[PDB]
RNA sequence: CACAUUCCAACCACACCUGGCGUGUGGC
DNA sequence: TATCCGCTCACAATGCCACACGCGCTGCTCGGCC
DNA sequence: CCGAGCAGCTACTTGTGAGCGGATA
């Protein structure tokens, strides 16, 4: 009896499960309380249990694990850990875990931790033998992520001029910036695919902050990988706490000397979020923004890096612009110059139902001589040269066409000479 | 033979009278009949959190154990210094010292 | 009983409090301090 | 036992001697709690220490030595020094100290000054007889600070068109305005570069305010100089702190009759900070910036100048403009008279990858007669005459061939004939 | 179906205060 | 070895009334299943 | 690191009665 194996399954396998179990009726409950009064008969049959889960650290000194299930928030099961284990065992935020626990004895009300067996996927014995994140030396990106699938599908054009536009790597530095309903969520869902499809090995993890639930449901089903969300349903309390939930989990599987891909959706709602939660310090400028208040995405963004040891943290944000209010705007600022790489997609492209609408010259990357070979990189800056003097809309379609004739981008390379 | 006898300080000066012990065994040159102050305060346990992630080098009862060779001048030495209100031990005024068994188990304390 | 130990509220955050109070307050801190060492194997001498 | 010692050296040697010298892990602990527990581990062995640092003046009275490894911030290994030394001894900020140190002693957190044994790379005897900065008498750039290796290089060409555009002096006061992807950090690395080969008497120093990481670990080990540097990671208060700390130790040292030269990229970082930590005075003008949110830049700025007895402060900072935002302009404008010296980059030539793109006649220096002779004055004259009538961009490509063909700059000269 | 209570025109309920202890002084 | 003598410790020493006042500073240690 | 409660910085009374050695036959 695993904590997962209940934690996945759909609420419909669990109230069969539960019916068979001769229980009361498990309808009349949430999915946590499902879980936990399941897990509750079941070790009422004398079953010891196992569980997993990523650590939260507590002003208090103990610690809880929380599931993908919950979007790592506070719950009927959530596991709690003794501030001893984690001074013995070295946990922190972040800390996956998974280990013997038991349903809260006589009078408690959360899960036991007993004995721990997997720390971030590594044997706990090596968990204390890791590498901090801020004593890290981070560099620019040298393996290349190539995103292009290669078969040749409609849609995977939206991922070859990925490759033509702006050229990703382990450990990037990416914004995109575009206004409202210009085509952003399909462009990270087929980067999400992408990604799955071509880097298997590499974590992929997706951060959606004060989203619509139907673009939850979609996404933690069409990617082949853990996400996690939170809609407009919620508090911005609760958009800050899974911000640290995930980005302490990056943190410490990049410790762990691991490839973590991160995908942010939208960095405008968890800045509202982050300038909403924050307290006021006297200090307010245009828009109506703290100027404290962006320290926390300062952080957040700052925290991706290249790592030299091994392992990188890639975090790929997405910023809205021209959405009628100059605070959007004055964050959208100073994201301007932080970030060395952008996707900049105009509204203008997108209003013609031509996609993706991406504006191919206002794109780049900065430092991606050591992303490419050098015939890869002539050839990017002679075709930056061809498309520099037309305008944005048709130039974008020539790209398009010259695309859709080739199947991958060899032929099209070929075919620019 | 360097013994592992045991001192009680005031309440608190625990660390202040360690040190002042030593400073008094560095001034009459008696370092041949002591040891060091050995302060068993091993008591790294902290509390982590928002902004808030410091040690607390504290929490252990106040017995600044010192191990030495017991000798009267010795102790009238280790006495002499103030705040030593506290040298335990069952006897008239000569005790005996702790056993190995206690040594180890005050240094895997120590270890841990 | 807790209403007949002297405990008021005097002008201010302190409050007139009564010599029982020291006394139990005390004997709770040493217990709980022998209750630890018990736990720990502390040495012989020192738990006496 | 150095604080230097252990300052330098990678995480990496740190963690081996730890390891050696029989610690608990120290792989859990940051740089500053390594070194701060591997000292206290060295000293109850019974060692006397030594260490250094820059001063901090705090407000209490008391002062702080920091570190280049904590950008000079607060830090467990910070050496504390009472207000009585910083009396007799006459400290202040920016005075580098190097002496006898202890770890705090019984009940104490921060380590304790002892005996001082080098004030500023001197006797701490001759540290009293010391003149102050505004006392002096500036003056104009005299002494010439040839920027060519002479080597050349494929790169070298950015140093030679600067002994054709725009001459640099000890003491000078340069700006360098420019948008941005135009070519300032790899043009700010190579003025590192040339001044650590040609002038390594003088003291080198460069200011990263709110920069990228990747840029600030590849700037740490390609210049012959200790670097300081603060990212996007931490708030503005950090970037005014090292900013204080930067300046008072390049006054320090000019005052010890030392040569310093600063380049600090980039100054709208620093005014956005400045703007950002200082309170509201009701003075708002266009851009969101205070009437006196100005004056810390204004004094960073014009701590610049040239002394007569001995020594000078060059400081050459980096601007932003063309950034989409009005305020940036503001505060472009405010520095738009007040340098005597101009490096203009323009994003036209840098868009078509012709490096270096600078404006050769929107460049200049003024009172540049007392920099060169004679000989080298007429020639500048000829080919200012000579640039003036044709354009920026393939003018810039002129003069970039007519460069490329001699080895030094007296060839060019001698074919300008 | 059964157990168990029912949140609002005057007003009943929502009140009123430092000898814990010691010291000093004075009176009978 | 019983037994008187000398040294040591616990316990006591109105009652009422009236007025006035007080228990600090630095330092140390423990406080916490959402 | 923050907050809350708590600790270090003697002798002019005299008398009475009971108890614990103690030393003498
Ligand atoms: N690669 C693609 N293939 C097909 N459609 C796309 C692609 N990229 C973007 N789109 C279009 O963009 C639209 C995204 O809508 P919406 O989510 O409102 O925009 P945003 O992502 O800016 O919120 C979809 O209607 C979709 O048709
Ligand atoms: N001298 C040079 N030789 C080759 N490439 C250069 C040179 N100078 C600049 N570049 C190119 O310009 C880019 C510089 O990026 P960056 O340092 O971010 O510029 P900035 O700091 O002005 O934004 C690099 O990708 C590099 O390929
Ligand atoms: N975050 C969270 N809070 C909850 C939940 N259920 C109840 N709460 C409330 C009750 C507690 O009084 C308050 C937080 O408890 P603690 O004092 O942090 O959260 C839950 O599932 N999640
Ligand atoms: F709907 Be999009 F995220 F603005
Ligand atoms: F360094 Be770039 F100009 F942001
Ligand atoms: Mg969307
Ligand atoms: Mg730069």
């Amino acid at each position: 009896m695993n904590l997962t194996e209940l934690k996945n399954t759909p609420v419909s396998e669990l109230i069969t499960l539960g019916e068979n179990m001769g229980l009361e009726n498990l309808a009349r409950m949430r999915k946590q309380d499902i879980i936990f009064a399941i897990l509750k008969q079941h070790a009422k049959s004398g079953e010891d249990i196992f569980g997993d889960g990523v650590l939260e650290i507590l002003q208090d000194g103990f610690g809880f694990l929380r599931s993908a299930d919950s979007s790592y928030l506070a719950g009927p099961d959530d596991i709690y850990v003794s501030p001893s284990q984690i001074r013995r065992f070295n946990l922190r935020t972040g800390d996956t875990i998974s280990g013997k626990i038991r349903p809260p004895k006589e009078g408690e009300r959360y899960f036991a931790l007993l004995k721990v067996n997997e720390v971030n996927f590594d044997k706990p014995e090596n968990a204390r033998n890791k590498i901090l994140f801020e004593n890290l030396t981070p560099l620019h990106a040298n393996s290349r992520l190539r995103m292009e699938r290669g078969n040749g599908s409609t849609e995977d054009l939206t991922a070859r001029v990925l490759d033509l536009a702006s050229p990703i790597g382990r450990g990037q530095r990416g914004l995109i910036v575009a206004p409202p309903k210009a085509g952003k969520t399909m462009l990270l869902q087929n980067i999400a695919q992408s990604i799955a499809y071509n880097h298997p090995d590499c974590v992929l993890m997706v951060l959606l902050i004060d989203e619509r639930p139907e673009e939850v449901t979609e996404m933690q089903r069409l990617v082949k990988g853990e996400v996690v969300a939170s809609t407009f349903d919620e508090p911005a309390s609760r958009h800050v706490q899974v911000a640290e939930m995930v980005i302490e989990k990056a943190k410490r599987l990049v410790e762990h000397k691991k490839d973590v891909i991160i995908l942010l959706d939208s960095i405008t709602r968890l800045a509202r979020a982050y300038n909403t939660v924050v307290p006021a310090s006297g200090k307010v400028l245009t828009g109506g923004v703290d100027a404290n208040a962006l320290h926390r995405p300062k952080r957040f963004f700052g925290a991706a890096r290249n790592v030299e040891e091994g392992g990188s943290l890639t975090i790929i944000a997405t910023a809205l612009i021209d959405t009628g209010s100059k605070m959007d705007e004055v964050i959208y600022e100073e994201f301007k110059g932080t970030g060395n790489m952008e996707l900049h997609l105009s509204r203008k492209i997108a209003e013609k139902r031509v996609f993706p609408a991406i504006d191919y010259n206002r794109s780049g990357t900065r430092k991606e001589e050591l992303l490419t070979t050098q015939e890869e990189l002539q050839k990017m800056w002679i075709l930056r040269k061809i498309i520099h003097p037309m305008g944005e809309i048709d130039a974008m379609e020539f790209l398009i066409n010259k695309l859709a004739m080739t199947k991958t981008n060899d032929d099209f390379f070929e075919m620019m000479k | 033979k360097k013994r592992w006898y045991v001192v009680q300080a005031f309440s608190g000066f625990e660390g202040r009278v360690a040190t002042s012990l030593r400073e008094h065994i560095k001034l009459h040159n008696m370092e041949d009949l002591f040891g060091e102050v050995m302060v068993p305060t091993e008591e790294v346990v902290e509390i982590r959190g928002g902004q808030r992630r410091k040690s607390e080098r504290k929490f252990f009862p106040g017995y600044v154990l010192v191990q030495m060779v017991m000798n009267d001048a010795s102790w009238h030495l280790v006495r002499s210094v103030p705040r030593v209100m506290g040298f335990i031990g069952g006897t008239s005024d000569r005790p005996a010292p702790i056993s190995d068994k206690e040594v180890d188990a005050i240094m895997n304390r120590l270890q841990q | 009983p807790p209403d007949l130990r002297p405990l008021v509220p005097l002008d201010g955050g302190r409050f007139a409090t009564s010599d029982l109070n020291d006394l139990y307050r005390r004997v709770i801190n040493r217990n709980n301090r022998l209750k630890r060492l018990l736990d720990l194997a502390a040495p012989d001498i020192i738990v006496r």
